[PDB]
């Protein structure tokens, strides 16, 4: 590996994730975008589910 | 799943269990995914 080597003779770092798609239960979530709080007003509201 | 609920209480009592009502509030419930059919508890020794 030296620095005057070309693109294609260059190191590439590689990170492979791996998961199991909704078969066991699941210990990673991705996040969770929770809106402002309105109150006395007829609205539709998710609470945890 | 595997929920563990749990319960701590102050007695006084010296051998058996007290007579009396609690309920067991939700600790823990723990995304194992496994088959267990066997237990066994593990207690701690005392050296001297
Ligand atoms: C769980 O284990 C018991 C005893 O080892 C067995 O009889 C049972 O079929 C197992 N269950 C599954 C879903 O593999």
């Amino acid at each position: 590996f030296q620095p005057t080597y070309g693109v294609g003779y260059q190191p590439y770092r590689v990170v492979v994730l791996s998961f199991e798609l909704l078969h066991a239960p699941a210990t990673v979530c991705g996040p969770k975008k929770s809106t402002n709080l309105v109150k006395n007003k007829c609205v539709n509201f998710n609470f945890n589910g | 799943y595997f929920k563990i609920y749990s319960k701590h209480t102050p007695i006084n009592l010296v051998r058996d269990l007290p007579q009396g009502f609690s309920a067991l509030e939700p600790l823990v419930d723990l995304p194992i995914g496994i088959n267990i059919t066997r237990f066994q508890t593990l207690l701690a020794l005392h050296r001297s």
